[PDB]
């Protein structure tokens, strides 16, 4: 069956090139049927779309990116390619490859899983964890960290009721911040204990921290 | 470019009603409009082409009409599934555009926020720096107002808010706002207060805390 | 007059496309009983089939063409060139075959700015498809309506040049031409 998966490096610095490439299945991409597509989505914010390639070396493109985008096919491992340069942190988006068929239903009919590529000039960090002392609120706070990917559990994955775990910000200084906090009963504070399993696998820290008053 | 424009960009709705959504157009795009959908973590799934023909494998519950420039997706009754993103996209002029957007969200009823707030650590003041936060736990509407105030004054500029998905379970929301400071700063004043603002409460709530106590 | 075989029927059974080989058999053709297709083999030539690339001169030829009882599929064309000039003359497509058994005449992806289709007076059945040409303007002047002769017909013109662009450089409708549409800039080119 008709499949898309992209693939490509998901960090980029700025003023450097972003390339990504589509690995199709179920069909030749080499056929007068099918456009080949990439749409991009910020995160939490909007679909761009990018340009189309076409069998017969054909393309068109979003004037939106100023003539910064490429796309290039090998019919040979049936895939295309795109490629973006001077990206700066506007270029950060989930970048999709799609499919359309001129002669069906005329627009994007077949998405691939998406992937995340971020542009910026961050080195990898590890997380600093520090408590959020306080029915009862607690937490432990996941300051400045590089890359986004991070994970929080609490007394070994035990707890679950009552946790919220906040979506990351990304601070001035490029290294990004986190929270994660659970509400529990008063009368537990002076007797259970409490901890959060703080995991980067980036810079590799397994951090196990305890909050108490 | 063709401008989509999709008004409300929220839809507050319950399971069981009946749900319409509008996507506009700047210059006419005829017939040639799609709907997608989109829920968290996926890609875009279409919905509707020439404005009014279902894709295969789509209920009939959801359903297209209009022309020209203003268009109308009508969800017949919303299931517990269709809570997700909307977006109305335009293939008939190059470049290709999309709408912005339109969220359909689990109405519920109004939920004041649990307010809470975390001193720094006296760990994370040994490294120079202050991190004051304040969590806004389970409440609905989204729409909540968070000032901070150091000794009466009012910042600006110098916090970081950051929201939730609406729960699985009670559907509402949590936020939590970091104020961060360097520790000179931080020594300079004694009061730091988070004034919370939400519909479901009376009056404003206000937590506080004297620095060092 | 003369009638001659389309691409994929007779000595062209297993032709892909008009091609340097097959093309010199198209001589003072003046209706075509089955379909023509221009793909890129054509101009980028095939080493499996020992077929070499065709000279965009050579398009000249199609120019007697005057019927084509199947359908017209246009996926490739040389990019120096503004409008198709070889089917000048084409004055009915009648679509008893059709293009994945729905369109009749389709334009995908070329830099032509005009279609250039003057002698185009009737396509009996079949739907028409234009899309990914970037620099067609002219496209939704004309009146299909006209030119079609079975009830179902519609045309598809997509992800073409923008109406609005095309006006704001003055690539309309030449000023002697009436609401019919035109099918180029110049007053020859208009219906
Ligand atoms: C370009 O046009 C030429 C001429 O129309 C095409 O050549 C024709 O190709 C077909 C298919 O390869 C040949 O038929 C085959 O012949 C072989 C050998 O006898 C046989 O084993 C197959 O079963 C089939 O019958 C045909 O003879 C040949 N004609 C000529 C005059 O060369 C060519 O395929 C076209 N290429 C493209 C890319 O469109
Ligand atoms: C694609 O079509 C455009 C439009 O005709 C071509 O651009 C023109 O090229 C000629 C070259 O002789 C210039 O004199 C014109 O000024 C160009 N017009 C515009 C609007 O740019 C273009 O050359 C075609 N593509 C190729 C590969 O030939
Ligand atoms: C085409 O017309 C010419 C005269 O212009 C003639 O000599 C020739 O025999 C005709 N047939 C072909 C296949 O060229
Ligand atoms: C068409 O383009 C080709 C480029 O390969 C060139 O050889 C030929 O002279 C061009 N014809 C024109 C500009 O009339």
């Amino acid at each position: 069956q008709v499949q898309l998966q992209e693939s490509g490096p998901g960090l980029v610095k700025p003023s450097q090139t972003l390339s990504l490439t589509c690995t199709v299945s179920g069909g030749s991409i080499s056929s007068g049927d099918y456009y080949w597509s990439w749409i991009r989505q910020p995160p939490g914010k909007g679909l761009e779309w990018i340009g189309y390639i076409y069998y017969s070396g054909s393309t068109d493109y979003n004037p939106s990116l100023k003539s910064r985008v490429t796309m290039s096919v090998d019919t040979s491992k049936n895939q295309f390619s795109l490629k973006v340069n001077s990206v700066t942190a506007a270029d950060t988006a989930v970048y999709y490859c799609a499919r359309v068929s001129i002669f069906g239903v005329g627009t994007f009919d077949y998405w691939g899983q998406g992937t995340l590529v971020t542009v910026s000039s961050a080195s990898t960090k590890g997380p600093s964890v520090f408590p959020l002392a306080p029915t009862a609120a607690l937490g432990c706070l996941v300051k400045d960290y590089f890359p986004e990917p991070v994970t929080v559990s609490w007394n070994s994955g035990a707890l679950t009721s009552g946790v919220h775990t906040f979506p990351a910000v990304l601070q001035s200084s490029g290294l990004y911040s986190l929270s994660s906090v659970v509400t529990v009963p008063s009368s537990s504070l002076g007797t259970q204990t409490y901890i959060c399993n703080v995991n980067h696998k980036p810079s590799n820290t397994k951090v196990d921290k305890k909050v108490e008053p | 470019e063709i401008v989509m424009t999709q008004s409300p960009a929220t839809l507050s709705l319950s399971p069981g009603e009946r749900a319409t959504l509008s996507c506009r157009a700047s210059q006419s795009v005829s017939s040639y409009l799609a709907w997608y959908q989109q829920k968290p973590g996926q890609a875009p799934r279409l919905l509707i082409y020439d404005a009014s023909n279902r894709a295969t494998g789509i209920p009939a519950r959801f359903s297209g009409s209009g022309s020209g420039t203003d268009f109308t997706l009508t969800i017949s009754s919303l299931e517990p599934e269709d809570f997700a993103v909307y977006y109305c996209h335009q293939y008939g002029s190059t470049p290709l555009t999309f709408g912005g957007g339109t969220k359909a969200e689990i109405k519920r009823t109004v939920a004041a926020p649990s307010v809470f707030i975390f001193p720094p650590s006296d760990e994370q003041l040994k490294s120079g720096t202050a991190s004051v936060v304040c969590l806004l736990n389970n409440f609905y509407p989204r729409e909540a107002k968070v000032q901070w105030k150091v000794d009466n004054a009012l910042q600006s500029g110098n916090s970081q808010e950051s929201v939730t998905e609406q729960d699985s379970k009670d559907s509402t929301y949590s936020l939590s706002s970091t104020l961060t400071l360097s520790k000179a700063d931080y020594e300079k004043h004694k009061v730091y207060a988070c004034e919370v603002t939400h519909q479901g409460l009376s009056s404003p709530v206000t937590k506080s805390f004297n620095r060092g106590a | 007059k003369k009638v001659c075989n389309g691409i994929g029927i007779g000595e062209f059974k297993d032709s892909l496309s008009i091609n340097a080989t097959n093309i010199k058999h198209f001589k003072n053709c003046t209706s075509i009983s089955g379909d023509l297709h221009i793909l890129p083999v054509a101009f980028r030539g095939d080493s499996f089939t020992h077929t070499p690339p065709l000279d965009p001169q050579e398009l000249d030829i199609l120019k007697t063409v005057k019927e084509i009882t199947g359908f017209l599929l246009i996926q490739a064309w040389p990019e120096n060139r503004t409008d198709l000039h070889a089917f000048e003359n084409l004055e009915i497509i009648r679509g008893r075959t059709k293009q994945h058994g729905q369109f009749s005449l389709a334009v995908v992806s070329l830099n032509i700015t005009s279609l250039g289709l003057r002698s185009l007076k009737e396509i009996s059945d079949g739907d028409v498809i234009i899309s990914g040409n970037k620099n067609l303007c002219y496209a939704n002047t004309i009146n299909w309506k006209k030119l079609f002769g079975t009830s179902g017909q519609k045309t598809k013109i997509i992800r073409n040049r923008g109406e609005n662009s095309c006006k704001a450089t003055g690539q309309v409708c030449h000023a002697l031409c009436s609401p019919e549409g035109c099918w180029g800039p110049e007053p020859r080119d208009c219906v």
